[PDB]
This record gives structure tokens, C-alpha cells and sequence, in this order.
């Protein structure tokens, strides 16, 4: 099955197994999850008024 | 939707020889059997009547019998008769003297065993299997013994399908052979008990067709037999082609027969006009109407204004509107009111298919089913009193075996058909 | 362009023509020759027959992407 | 209303037009006739 | 929302045929399937959901069976422009056909193929989620039309229950005729059409061929001018549930408006604009003057005079540029006629439908282009004369058992022939009471 | 009972998908197993002029008006 | 005046849509069959359906593609 | 993790090489072993661990052995395409056949080779750390299938006792048929796979040629085609051990939810989008459209009517991109449908798994590429109607003693037709005790 996104050069797209999943979704989950934590700790009250 | 078709005797292989070119002509195959054609159209029903054997070819599906190879082998020396599968030709080796109880009796049962092992071979390959069709003389000796004995076999081995003839019969005028009447007798009584469905054509309707409506110089049988396979190419051409209102032979049985015994039809081809008055007068529906119920154009001798029609098909080949077909049968049953029997309200089917012939614009074909051909019977009936009261040729057929009993029996049946005509043709409401 | 050329309207040939009733310029009782051939019984014995050329087409499907050439390409002890 | 009735008058010249072209299409049809009465006429006077 | 189409023998088809090209040239699907990639018009419309289903590769593809005993009509079908629009399933076809028998129909042939049909029927039923109702189109004259839509009607009755049915229908013209035996398949068809349909609308080729000679100027009309006229009245009816209006009508409050008793559900249709384009321009084509040419009986599309007869209840669908105020005064107008007459225990006789799409224009079509249309089906006591006919008719033919022998040998009882024409004398004295002043007050 | 939905052993028949329902019933109207079929039977002994055909007394089909379908074990619409 | 043009000033033009062979866009060839050199082939070998579904889409039949005597058409 | 396949007899070599290609073409294993360093796996991943095994240089070997009498099939296998990955140790074969005979196989000719497969399936038993059942292929009609498949079972629930064996087995089909003898080798081998076998799974061919030629589009199917769909069936109830997904499902809850009594181990099998790639881009394909599809008749690999009884418990994989809300969704309408019918005491009638790799496809015309799929394994009294035919065909050729000669020769009592007889009969009367209604309440 190829893969949604073009320009991927890995020809097995999908081969979602035990080591797969470990290895490629703990760098990506990590990284959303230290970026909500920085990003939030910011809060501006008056930008999300004007947003607003 | 497979037909097989058998041809016995010297008239039915005569005028097979010239349907199969009719057929190959309108499906595109050339005489050395190649598919030839241009277009799809005439490919997609090709299996209808051909077999396909390898590299292109197609092969027809057709028993020919005969008790002397002679007409055989002229067809097979003759331009189209390289078609013809090899093992498909079945012959004798001593003719059948225009002797019906010879031809049903001595050497048919002596042949016959190789022609349904023919008939069988070629009706299991089918994947649905239509009826049978069958050309052949009545007045003849192998045709009308043969063709009836092998008429009753497919009939005890296939009472589900559709069993169809073509026949042809006495004229009312001259005898082509003199024993006539016991074959036709005979051969009627078989017919009428075993037969679905039985046209009949008289050679002295072909000839005054082509005397008086065509003005041929020099005709031959090739033109009648040329007439016979456009009328017979005709009838199947729905099953074939496509159109705005299909028809099959099974539904032209349901609508011509009122009742089993009454399945005797008189046939007719509308567009008939010789080549100088061509120019004078444009097809059209009216005009085919018009034709198509014109005694020049009908193939009997009997005439409509001595019975009533119980019943009538017309099939019309070509690119037509439906509205102007059903304004005119309307048209024609409203004017002619007393031709027509009254306790049916309506006696015309139509149909329309959207392929015509090679070289016309349309085309119909008429099949009627009349009461006047109880006239044809009395005639029949009445020579063969006057033959079999003074033993005229008798010796012949008691010497092959038959019973005498045989012709009092088909005599009695004759008679009760020709009755239950005349009972038919004057009931009333009250 | 789109009409007939003359080429088929200026000659006298009879093939042109499709059988139909009073076409009988060619067919029998007007050939030179009419005797009665025995081709059947020479048939069964075995010593004349008839057997017609076929046609066979060789040309390749047109348009096959990678994939299915591939397809088609697929049907010592030495260090 | 004005698109409407661009519309309907560009249907009624398409229309004229087709009823022009069936009247041209019937002679076409009868010439298809002629050609074999030509022939058929030529071939019998040579066997006469 | 959705509505599933299922297409009987040569004149379903045929008319089917018509129904699909209109119904994709009105969405703007292209005959492959697959819409205009470049087309963008800015807000992917749920419009089409009444009709298509999309295939998730983005193709949109019909709710319709194709149902035949003969191959050529559905083998025309696949071979054609079309081909792809269909999925190959919904094309099922057989080998031979019913050779104008019901019996043969009914009980020898229809019982192979009917199990093939209720799959298909499942398969659709399964990929829906508001399915509320099956539209049918047969022919009555013919073996297969009479005998597998009765035996389909029967199952589908037993099935599904309360789902409606609404049947379009051709009947046998009063004296424009095709096959022999047309009387003996009409009334053994209407005990099953009587049973087994909640609305059934009546058909005659004759009156379409009069209104094209009449109306529009072809000299030799064929099937196609009459199965586009068909699909414009369908495409009017189901409009209401596809297109923006003021006063919107869902299928069950046409059912719930139209028919008075359970029993009295036969109903006549017309079509206002019937019109060429070289007319078009000599008249204007107001609400008043169409909803006044749907009431003339040379409008009508079945051979039947209405004013011989009392109307019960009218429907009337408004489509394209209308407003409210115009169909009321439309509709006052109307009520002031003297010919007009309603029974008197139906004083409120009319329903009104509007919607603001206009009928639309097929390129090689015969009808003009027009802002507005109006399509009529109102139930009426004059269809009585219709049934008497036939019976007529099957009295002279059955008297001498013409042709029993077939319907014996196919496997029938002769006692069936009377049972049913007992029936349709039951029918048409309930047609002749209703009808019938309250003067038991007096 | 017989096997549902299948496409063996009905050829020569008018049916295509054979017994979908699932009942006791054959595939076809027309026999999908006859007495003989290409093999044939002797004809040349079973023709004598000595038993004769009789009045009305021809093979009996459906056009003639017996109801051949209610002799084989196949189940009718009810 | 198209079916009877006489000795008119005034004829009308021809459209240019109506041809002996059928098609505006291929030139007249010699057909497979010698019998068939008379004939009109791309029209007399289409059915009516296959007909209504080829020219539904378009004002003019010869604004519709080439029939191309194919049995799915081209 | 891991399971060994045991392949036996002709039907199971090739059905062993048709699977063996798929799970190669899956995970990415090339013929010769090893994989190409472009692709993306990674050395790391285990996924593979559960059919094959690396002896460290990074060759891969599969955990199977295949089994004949004759020596043709397998030296086609080893002259073939994979000659390289299969250890030749793992490829036995005898010199002569069984003939037809369960008798031979099992008596005379089996005896002899049957250790020799011991010592090879120990040393693959030996190699492993977590085996967790065997599959075994083969048929029923055949000699040495019969009577080696029966005595291999024997043994190997001798020696390795608790290990679960689940079988794969081609029956005799009810009227397809291509030898004389398949009853009494049918009668014969259900007593053994009765007493050896912990679930077993049923095929008939005629049913994978009736799903080729009427799902596929295929005109002329051979043995390949059947096997390779197979080989996708045993790759779906495998992926569940293989790969991630949101409920996966141990082959140890098969048994536990599938299975009620002891004895009432025979289930049926089917497959959804066995589809051709013309019609699969006509339809789409959601969730709830193929879990209908595995409840059609039509959709079998077993020719039986489940419709004849009644359901006791069933168990669906899907495999790819699905949702448990179309699962549960998919589940409740099944439940509400009519025609499917639970025995009252199996309220809870389903277990549902969901893994994310959508099922491979293997080059060829064959089915479609789909982004999922669903299997189904089920348990059914309807079941017992497919062992009536065998013992109809059973008693017509017992009641004139036809072939038993053979069978007496070659070692074997002539009571041993009785008592096959009565066994499967008395499992006939488990199936209709086991399907009534608990009306002791009363
Ligand atoms: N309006 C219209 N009427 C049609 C059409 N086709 C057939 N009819 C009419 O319907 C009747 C014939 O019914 P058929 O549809 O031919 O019968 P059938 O369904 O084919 O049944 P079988 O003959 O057994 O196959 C006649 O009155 C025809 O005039 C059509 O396309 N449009
Ligand atoms: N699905 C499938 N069925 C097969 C295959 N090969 C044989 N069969 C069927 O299995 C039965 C024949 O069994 P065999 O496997 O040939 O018997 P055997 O195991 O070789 O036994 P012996 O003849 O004694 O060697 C028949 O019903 C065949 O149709 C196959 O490759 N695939
Ligand atoms: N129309 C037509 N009639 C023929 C033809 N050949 C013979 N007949 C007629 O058929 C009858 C003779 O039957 P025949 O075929 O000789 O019987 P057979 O001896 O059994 O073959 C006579 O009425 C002939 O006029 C033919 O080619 N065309
Ligand atoms: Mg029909
Ligand atoms: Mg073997």
C-alpha cells in the first residue's frame, strides 16, 4: 500500500509492528507533548482577548 | 439461444443452401468461412447460428439428410458449400421412391438411429436450447417420412421446447407427383398430433410472385427459394437483433394459437415491386401495410375472403415510429371488420426490430392464421377418397407393411380438423 | 470525399450486388459445364478434401504501464 | 432573464437546423436505392 | 432523503434509460460517473444524496436495479455510453423470457430469478439511512412485467412492512393495442396492484402519443419522447425532497393528502409546459395559466375524461420561479368552475407543493425551456370507466376460453380467471358507492 | 438439501445461479437430468407398421395443455 | 425549397451536416465486403437505444462523437 | 508468537507453497532468504519471529514441514522458484502413495515415514520459546492425507499433549467430485479428527469455484486461484498475533469463545471483499458493508446454508483502517436482522478484534487492493446437514459392499465401516440436541 503523503521514499509505507511503533511514535508523541508543555506555560490574556 | 435446423429431402436441402448464404451474408462470414464483417452488431449474435471453430472461423448448425447423396453432393460442390462441417451429411445408398411408408419405414429406421445420434451431438453443446426447425416437402417421399419420423423422435426426447416446420404443399392446379394425396395425408396427420407450429407455402404463389409481381424474364428456383429464406430469415430476426419491442418464437406461439390443434399458418413478405415501378412509388409504413395485406404479395392460394382471421402477426425490420405500426393495424382491423373473428378484440401482434435486410430499408413479414385453409384440407380429403375406394396405388404402401387401418385413422383426423375450423369459424356471441 | 467514388459506378461487375430475388446472373442453369460431380463418395473414401486457411493476429496490448512489463519479464559457489 | 433567453433562442436556431438536416439526409437514402437499380438494369441487358 | 428505483422488463428499462440521463444532466454528474474536476463551484451540494451514493474512490453511482428475463435490453444497457455509471451487479439479467404469460411469470420463471432481485434490494436497503420509499416501473401488458413485479411486490410486501411502494404503471390503451392476450395479464396483475401498492399512478401510450402529436409538433413520435415525459414527471414529484422551496412535501404527506380509504388509491397524472420552442415565444407562461392546463383533459397522460367523474383529493407540485400568493389565487380561480366537482365530504381539496428549482433542459429533448412548471396527480371516481372496459373485454375473450389452455399448461387453476375478474367487479362497485350523495340524512 | 447458490450441474437449462433460497427444489423447470441425453436410444427396433399412431393420441406438452410441471418434483410459486 | 430547389436564385445553403457516409470527420473507404460498397454502414448498423444514448448529450447529432463501429463504442 | 505450519499430501503441499508466497511477499523476506538493505524494515524488528527464524547471518528459514507419499510435488517444490529458502531436511518424502486407501496410509505405508516426521517437527518444536499451536493442511478425500494426517495427529497428541492443533481440511464436496471412494475416506478421518483436533475449520472446493467465478471475474480458475485465497484467509487470523491494533485477539480466545462443548468444534469460515478490481472501484467499502458481506450464504468457503440452523457463537477480525464504533455499530445490526438466528442460551454472541495492517496483496488478478478486511470463523448446527450427504453417498455404496475389499486387504476390519458410521451419526445427534430449545422451564 503506498503511502497518503507522496515524495516518501520508504516503500514499505505501512508495516506498523511492535518495534516500528515504539521507535518512530516515541520521538513524535514526545516531542507534541514537551511542545504543548513550553507553548502553554505562556499565556497571554490580552492576545486571546484580541483574538477573540 | 440456440436453433438447429434440419434439412431433408431434395426441396429442404435446396433451399438450406440458399438461407445458409442469406444467413453468412447478413452475419458477414465469406464463403471460405472467415468472419469478414463491420461491425460488432453482427458479431455479438453470431453463436445464434454458428458454432466458432478456431482461427476465425464459424461452422453452421445444420443437419443435412437425404436418402441419395445427388443434391448433397451438389451443394457441397456448390459456392458456399465448403461451410459445412464434414461428418454433418447423412445418406443411403437407395432413394426413396416419393414412397412415404419406404421413406418412414424401410430406410428410414435404417438411418434414422445416425441422424438423432446428429440431432443429440449438436443439442447437448448448446448452453439453452430454442426449438428445432425443420424445411421439407409434404407431397415428396423422404422428406415427408423422414422429416415426420424424426419429428416424433425429438418430440418423445424434447417436449419442453418449441418444434417449428416449414412445409411445402400440393397446388390446387397441377400435381408434381401423382401419389400426392396419400403423403400429404399422412404427413398431416403426423404434423397436426406431434407439430407446435407449421407454415406452408404453395409453388404456385412463388411462381405467379414472380410472374406477375416482379416481371422476372427468365426466373429459377433459386428466386423461390430466395423468397422462402427472406420470409424464414425474417420470422427470427428479433431473435438476433436488437429493437424497441423484442419478440421470440415462443411468444408468436402464445398469440397465434387459440387453441393446440389450430397451429396451421399462412405466411406473406410485404415489400415486393419490380424494378421499373420502383421509381414511382417511396417506402413507408402505409405503404408496407398496404403490400403486406395485397394478394400479390401472400403465398397461398386459398383467399382470405372466404374465412375470418382468428389471428395475425406482423414483424417489421428497420427504423420506424411505434405510433404509425399500431395506427395502421388499428386502421386495417376498423375498415375490414368482417374478415376478422369478433369474439377476440384485437387479432394483430407487432413487433419492431432496428436491423433490416442487406440493401432495402425495412422490411415486414406476415404470418396469419386463417380459417379458408380448411379448404386445403377438403381438397386433400377428398382425392384421397376417390384414390383409396378403388385401391388407385394402394399395393405400394400394403406391400412395405402399412395397415390399411393407418389411412381410415388419418382420414379421421383430417376430417375433425376441417370440422373444428368451420365450427370455429361460425360461433357468435348470442 | 464522403460519396462513392466512380470508379465503382462505372464498370459492370455483378459481385457488387447483394443476393436477394432476381439476382440470377450467376448460379446454375447457365453454366457451360453442368455434370453431376460424385465428391461425396470421394470424400469417405479418403482421396479428395477441403480444408480452408486460418487467421491468427500477433499484435501486442498497447499501453501497459511498469508494473505489468515487469510482470510479463517475470513470465557457482563463488564468494 | 436575459441568460434565459440567450438560452432559449440559441435551442431555437439548433433545432432549425436539425429539421434542415433531415430533409437532407432523405435523398442521401433514396441515391442509396438508385445505384443498385443502375446496375441490377445493366447486368440484364448484357445476358439479353 | 434517499429512494431506490427498481426497473421491470422492456418499458422499465427503457424508461429508466430516460430517468438516469435526466437525472444526471440535472445534478451534473457525467455519464462515467465522476464529476468535473475543474468545476468548482463553491459549496459540494448534498443534493445528489436522493439519487447517488458515492463508491469512496469519489465516483457516484445510482440507487436502481435493472430486472429482466430477456438479456438484449440489459446487454444494451452494458454495452452502451453508460457502462460505467453502473455497477455490473445492479444489471441482472436472465435467459428466456415469460412469452406474455403471467403464469409462466409468476409461478415457472420469476421463481429462479426473484431471489437474485431481493440481494440487490438488500444490498441497497443496507447502504441508506433515511430510506423512505420504492418507486417501480412496469408494464401490466407483458408476461415478466405482470407476473415477477406482482411476485417482487409480494415479497418486498412481506419484508419490509410499512415501507411504501409507489408504483408507476402502463396500462392498456382502450383501443390502441400490442398482443392478444393483454386482457387476461391486466386482470390477474390487479389483485396484486390492488393489495400490494400504496399509491398507483396510470399510464396509457396512447394519450402520451396524442399530447406529442397535440402539443409538440412530431408527426411520428417512439418510445423515447414518451420516457422523457415520464422522467420529467418523476424528476417533478421527487424535486420537493432535493431542492430549496417555501412549502416542501415529504413522501408520506403525499400519501397521507391523496388517498381517502385504503382501498381507493389509483390515481390519474398531468403535466402543465408541454410545449416546442417555436410556441414558447408567442406566449407568456404564468402560474395561472399552466395550473388552468393541468385541469383540461387534454392535458391528462391516461385515456380517462375526469368529467365524468368527482375529484376527492388533487396534489399539486409548483417547481421554479413561483410565489405562495400566485398559487392561492391560481387555486381560487380553479374553484369557482362549474365542470370542476368534488364530492361534498371533501371540501378542502387541495395540497400545494413549491419549490425554486426550475425543470431542466435536455439537449436533445423536444421540450422548450421554461421558468416554471406545475405536475399534477389528484384521485378521481371517473377511473370506474377504465376497469369496465377491461372487464368487457375478458367477458367476450374468457367466455370461450380462447386461450386457457396456455395459462392451465403453465401451471394455473381456471378457477383463478374468475376469482380475479370477481375482485375487479368488487373494486369498481366500491368506485361506484363512494361516489354516492349522503342523502341518508333526508 | 440440496446445495444453495451454486454453479454446477444444471447445464442446458434456463437458470443461472441455481436455487438461492435455499429449498428442496430442482434448479431448473426444464429436467436437468434426463433418461438419456447424447447417448441416444434405438429407434430402428421401437418403429413397426403393425402398432400404428392413433387418433389424439400425440406426445402430450404444455402448448397441448398438460401440465407437465406438476409430474417432476420441483416446487411452484404458492 | 431544400427538396425542390428548381430554377431559384435563392437556394438555401446546405447545412454541411448530413453526408452519403455518415460521419463529417472521416473520409469515404472501401468497405471489408464487396457487397457493402453501396451501403451506409455507420447508420444502418446502430441500434435505436444506443442511438438516443450517443446523441442525448449534444443539440446536433454531429456535434456527437464518431460511432466508430465498435461494439463498445469509441 | 510462533506457529508451525504442517503441511500434508498434495492439496496441503500447494495450498503450504501458495501461503508460504504470501507471508514471504508480507513481510518483505526475499526468495533466497535474506532482505535488501533499501527497504525500510530495519534489522531490529521481530514481526517475522512469528514464521521465521534467522540462524544469525540474517538468512531466514520458515517453521514448516511438508509431508508426501510421492515424491513428484515435492521435488516440483524443490526444483522450483523458493529452492533456496526451505531447508532440505524439512522436505520428506516417500516413494509410492496411498492410493486412495485410508487403509494403506494409515496401516501399511505411513507407519514408515511417521517417525522421521516426528524427529523434524521435534527439532522445530526444540527452536522455539513460545510455540503456541499447530496448523495443519489437508485433505480428506485423498489416501495418504486421510490415514497420515489422522496417525500424525495421533502421535502428536501423544507427545506434545496440551498444544493446540487447529485444522485446515478440504472435505468432499457434495456433488463436484473426483474420485469413487471419497465417502469411505471422509467417514473414516472424521472419527480422528473428531477425537485429535481442538477446532476445525471446513472447505469445499466447489465453494471457492463458485466465490471465483461469480465474486471474481475469473472464467477459467485452477487450483492457484483457490489456494491463494487460502493462504489470505490463514494470513488474517494470523495478523492478529503480528501486529499492532487496538483489540487484538490470542489464539487461545479463538477456542475459548468459539467453542461451547467439548465435542462442538466444527466451525465455518468465510471472507468479505473477495472482489474483482473492476468491481471493487464500483462499490465502496465501509466497515458494516463487508461484516454484511460475511453473514451471506454467498460468501462461504463451505458449501452450507447457515440459514438451516442457528448460531452459538461467532468471532470477527477486521484487519486495517477500522473504527470500533462501525464494529459496534456493525455487530447491533447483524443482531437485529431476522434470517440470523442465536440459541437462546449464547446471549453474548460475538468477540470482535481490530489490528491496523491492512491485508497484503499478492501480484495477480485475484482481488482486488483494499485498505481492509474482515474474516469470520463461526459455529453452526447448520453443519450437520453438510456429514448428511457423505453418509447418504456412504450408505449407497455400503449397501453393496462396492470397494471394501481394498480396505480389508490392506489391515482393516470390516467393523471399522460400522462403527465410523455410528460415530459420525451420534455426532449428527449432538448437533440436533445441542440446537433445542431449553424447554424444561415448562
Ligand atoms: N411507454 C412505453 N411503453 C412500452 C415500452 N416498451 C413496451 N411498452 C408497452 O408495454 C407493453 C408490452 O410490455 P413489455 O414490457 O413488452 O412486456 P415484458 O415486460 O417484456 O414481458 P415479456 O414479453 O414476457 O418479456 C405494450 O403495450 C408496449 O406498447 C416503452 O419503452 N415505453
Ligand atoms: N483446494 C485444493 N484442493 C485440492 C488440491 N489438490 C487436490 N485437491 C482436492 O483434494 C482431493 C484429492 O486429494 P489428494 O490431495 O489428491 O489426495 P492425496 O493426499 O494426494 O492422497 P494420495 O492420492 O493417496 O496420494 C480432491 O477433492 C481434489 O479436488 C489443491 O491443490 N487445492
Ligand atoms: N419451391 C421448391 N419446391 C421444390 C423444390 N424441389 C422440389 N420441390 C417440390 O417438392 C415436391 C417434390 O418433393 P421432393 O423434394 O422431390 O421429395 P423427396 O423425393 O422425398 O425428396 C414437388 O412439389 C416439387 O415441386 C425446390 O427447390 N423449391
Ligand atoms: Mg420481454
Ligand atoms: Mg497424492
Amino acid at each position: 500500500v503506498t503511502a497518503l503523503d507522496q515524495e516518501s521514499v520508504g516503500m514499505p509505507a505501512v508495516y506498523k509492528s511492535r518495534y516500528n511503533l515504539v521507535e518512530k511514535e516515541g520521538p513524535v508523541r514526545r516531542e507534541r507533548t514537551t511542545l504543548m508543555l513550553e507553548r502553554g506555560k505562556t499565556v497571554d490574556k490580552k492576545q486571546l482577548r484580541d483574538t477573540l | 439461444r440456440e436453433i438447429v435446423c434440419v434439412q431433408a429431402g431434395q426441396c429442404g436441402n435446396q433451399i438450406g443452401s440458399k438461407f445458409w448464404e442469406v444467413i453468412s451474408d447478413e452475419h458477414g462470414v465469406d464463403p471460405t468461412g472467415t468472419y469478414q464483417g463491420d461491425s460488432d452488431l453482427q458479431l455479438e449474435r453470431i453463436n445464434v447460428y454458428f458454432d466458432e471453430a478456431t482461427g476465425g472461423r464459424y461452422v453452421p448448425r445444420s443437419v443435412l439428410i437425404d436418402l441419395e447423396p445427388g443434391t448433397m453432393d451438389s451443394v457441397r460442390a456448390g459456392p458456399y458449400g465448403q461451410i459445412f462441417r464434414p461428418d454433418n451429411f447423412i445418406f443411403g445408398q437407395s432413394g426413396a421412391g416419393n414412397n412415404w411408408a419406404k421413406g418412414h419405414y424401410t430406410e428410414g429406421a435404417e438411418l434414422i438411429d445416425s441422424v438423432l445420434d446428429v440431432c443429440c451431438k449438436e443439442a447437448e453443446s448448446c448452453d439453452c436450447l430454442q426449438g428445432f426447425q425443420i424445411c421439407h416437402s409434404l407431397g415428396g417421399g423422404t422428406g415427408s417420412g423422414m422429416g415426420t419420423l424424426l419429428i416424433s423422435k425429438l418430440r418423445e426426447q424434447y417436449p419442453d421446447r418449441i418444434m417449428m416446420t416449414f412445409s411445402i404443399i400440393p397446388s390446387p392446379k397441377v400435381s408434381d407427383t401423382v401419389v400426392e394425396p396419400y403423403n400429404t395425408t399422412l404427413s398431416v396427420h403426423q404434423l397436426v398430433e406431434n407439430s407446435d407450429e407449421s407454415m406452408c407455402i404453395d409453388n404456385e404463389a412463388l411462381y405467379d410472385i414472380c410472374f406477375r409481381t416482379l416481371k422476372l424474364t427468365t426466373p429459377t428456383f433459386g428466386d423461390l427459394n430466395h423468397l422462402v429464406s427472406a420470409v424464414v430469415s425474417g420470422v427470427t430476426c428479433c431473435l438476433r437483433f436488437p429493437g424497441q419491442l423484442n419478440s421470440d418464437l415462443r411468444k408468436l406461439a402464445v398469440n397465434l394459437v387459440p387453441f393446440p390443434r389450430l397451429h396451421f399458418f399462412m405466411m406473406g413478405f410485404a415489400p415486393l415491386t419490380s424494378r421499373g415501378s420502383q421509381q414511382y412509388r417511396g417506402l413507408s409504413v402505409p405503404e408496407l401495410t398496404q403490400q403486406m395485406f395485397d394478394a400479390k404479395n401472400m403465398m397461398q392460394a386459398a383467399d382470405p375472403r372466404h374465412g375470418r382471421y382468428l389471428t395475425a402477426s406482423a414483424l417489421f425490420r428497420g427504423r420506424m415510429s411505434t405510433k404509425e405500426v399500431d395506427e395502421q393495424m388499428l386502421n386495417v382491423q376498423n375498415k375490414n371488420s368482417s374478415y376478422f373473428i369478433e369474439w377476440i378484440p384485437n387479432n394483430i401482434k407487432s413487433s419492431v426490430c432496428d436491423i433490416p435486410p442487406k440493401g432495402l430499408k425495412m422490411a415486414v413479414t406476415f404470418i396469419g392464421n386463417n380459417t379458408c385453409i380448411q379448404e386445403m384440407f377438403r381438397r386433400v380429403g377428398e382425392q384421397f377418397t376417390l384414390m383409396f375406394r378403388r385401391k388407385a396405388f394402394l399395393h405400394w404402401y400394403t406391400g412395405e407393411g402399412m395397415d390399411e387401418m393407418e389411412f381410415t385413422e388419418a382420414e379421421s383426423n383430417m376430417n375433425d380438423l376441417v370440422s373444428e375450423y368451420q365450427q370455429y369459424q361460425d360461433a357468435t356471441i348470442e | 470525399e464522403h460519396d462513392v467514388p466512380v470508379k465503382y459506378i462505372r464498370t459492370l461487375d455483378a459481385r457488387l450486388l447483394p443476393p436477394r430475388v432476381g439476382h440470377n446472373w450467376l448460379d446454375a442453369a447457365f453454366r457451360s459445364v453442368q455434370g453431376k460431380p460424385q465428391q461425396l463418395e470421394e470424400e469417405f473414401r479418403g482421396k479428395r478434401a477441403f480444408m480452408p486457411p486460418g487467421v491468427y493476429d500477433h499484435t501486442p496490448p498497447e499501453g501497459l504501464g511498469l508494473t505489468a512489463r515487469q510482470l510479463m519479464q517475470a513470465l557457482d559457489g563463488r564468494p | 432573464k436575459r441568460k434565459f433567453l440567450e438560452d432559449r433562442a440559441r435551442q431555437r436556431d439548433l433545432l432549425r437546423r436539425r429539421r434542415f438536416m433531415e430533409v437532407e439526409e432523405e435523398r442521401r437514402w433514396a441515391q442509396q436505392d438508385n445505384l443498385q437499380l443502375r446496375m441490377a438494369n445493366a447486368l440484364e441487358r448484357q445476358k439479353e | 432523503r434517499e429512494a431506490i428505483c427498481i426497473h421491470i422488463g422492456q418499458a422499465g428499462c427503457q424508461v429508466g434509460n430516460a430517468c438516469w440521463e435526466l437525472f444526471c444532466l440535472e445534478h451534473g454528474i457525467q455519464p462515467d460517473g465522476a464529476m468535473p474536476s475543474d468545476k468548482t463551484i463553491g459549496v459540494e451540494d448534498d443534493a445528489f444524496n436522493t439519487f447517488f451514493s458515492e463508491t469512496g474512490a469519489g465516483k457516484h453511482v445510482p440507487r436502481a436495479v435493472f430486472l429482466d428475463l430477456e438479456p438484449t435490453v440489459v446487454d444494451e444497457v452494458r454495452t452502451g455510453t453508460y457502462r460505467q455509471l453502473f455497477h455490473p451487479e445492479q444489471l441482472i439479467s436472465g435467459k428466456e423470457d415469460a412469452a406474455n404469460n403471467y403464469a409462466r411469470g409468476h409461478y415457472t420463471i420469476g421463481k429462479e430469478i426473484v431471489d437474485l432481485c431481493l440481494d440487490r434490494i438488500r444490498k441497497l436497503a443496507d447502504n441508506c439511512t433515511g430510506l423512505q420509499g420504492f418507486l417501480v416501473y412496469h408494464a401490466v401488458g407483458g408476461g415478466t412485467g405482470s407476473g415477477l413485479g406482482a411476485l417482487l411486490l409480494e415479497r418486498l410486501s412481506v419484508d419490509y412492512g410499512k415501507k411504501s411502494k409507489l408504483g408507476y404503471t402502463v396500462y392498456p390503451s382502450p383501443q390502441v393495442s400490442t398482443a392478444v392476450v393483454e386482457p387476461y395479464n391486466s386482470v390477474l396483475s390487479t389483485h396484486s396492484l390492488l393489495e400490494h401498492t400504496d399509491v398507483a399512478a396510470m399510464l396509457d401510450n396512447e394519450a402520451i402519443y396524442d399530447l406529442t402529436r397535440r402539443n409538440l409538433d412530431i408527426e411520428r413520435p417512439t418510445y423515447t419522447n414518451l420516457n422523457r415525459l415520464i422522467g420529467q414527471v418523476v424528476s417533478s414529484l421527487t424535486a420537493s425532497l432535493r431542492f430549496d422551496g417555501a412549502l416542501n412535501v415529504d413522501l408520506t404527506e403525499f400519501q397521507t393528502n391523496l388517498v381517502p380509504y385504503p382501498r381507493i388509491h389509483f390515481v390519474l397524472t398531468s403535466y402543465a409546459p408541454v410545449i416546442s420552442a417555436e410556441k414558447a415565444y408567442h406566449e407568456q407562461l404564468s402560474v395561472s395559466e399552466i395550473s388552468n392546463a393541468v385541469f383540461e383533459p387534454a392535458s391528462m397522460m391516461t385515456k380517462c375524461d375526469p368529467r365524468h367523474g368527482k375529484y376527492m383529493a388533487c396534489c399539486l407540485m409548483y417547481r421554479g420561479d413561483v410565489v405562495p400568493k400566485d398559487v392561492n389565487a391560481a387555486v381560487a380561480t380553479i374553484k369557482t368552475k362549474r365542470t370542476i366537482q368534488f364530492v361534498d365530504w371533501s371540501p378542502t381539496g387541495f395540497k400545494c407543493g413549491i419549490n425554486y428549482q426550475p425543470p431542466t433542459v435536455v439537449p436533445g429533448g423536444d421540450l422548450a425551456k421554461v421558468q416554471r412548471a406545475v405536475c399534477m396527480i389528484a384521485n378521481s371516481t371517473a377511473i370506474a370507466e377504465v376497469f369496465a372496459r377491461i372487464d368487457h373485454k375478458f367477458d367476450l375473450m374468457y367466455s370461450k376460453r380462447a386461450f386457457v389452455h396456455w395459462y392451465v399448461g403453465e401451471g394455473m387453476e381456471e378457477g383463478e380467471f374468475s376469482e380475479a375478474r370477481e375482485d375487479l367487479a368488487a373494486l369498481e362497485k366500491d368506485y361506484e358507492e363512494v361516489g354516492a350523495e349522503s342523502a341518508d340524512m333526508d | 438439501a440440496p446445495p444453495t447458490a451454486s454453479t454446477f450441474g444444471f447445464h442446458g437449462t434456463s437458470a443461472v445461479v441455481a436455487n438461492v433460497g435455499g429449498e428442496n427444489t430442482e434448479p431448473s423447470v426444464h429436467p436437468a437430468k434426463k433418461p438419456t441425453g447424447t447417448f441416444g436410444r434405438e429407434a430402428s427396433s421401437s418403429v413397426n407398421p403393425s402398432k400404428f399412431l392413433k387418433k389424439n393420441e400425440g406426445v402430450g406438452t404444455a402448448s397441448r395443455g398438460v401440465p407437465i410441471v406438476d409430474a417432476t418434483k420441483f416446487v411452484k410459486a404458492e | 425549397r431544400i427538396a425542390h430547389p428548381g430554377n431559384h436564385t435563392d437556394r438555401i445553403p446546405p447545412t454541411g451536416g448530413s453526408e452519403y457516409n455518415g460521419t463529417v470527420t472521416e473520409p469515404w473507404c472501401a468497405p471489408a465486403a464487396v457487397d457493402n460498397t453501396y451501403l451506409r454502414l455507420p447508420l444502418i448498423y446502430e441500434s435505436t437505444t444506443h442511438y438516443q444514448q450517443r446523441t442525448g448529450r449534444y443539440y446536433t447529432e454531429d456535434q456527437a462523437p464518431p460511432h466508430g463501429m465498435s461494439l463498445p463504442p469509441k
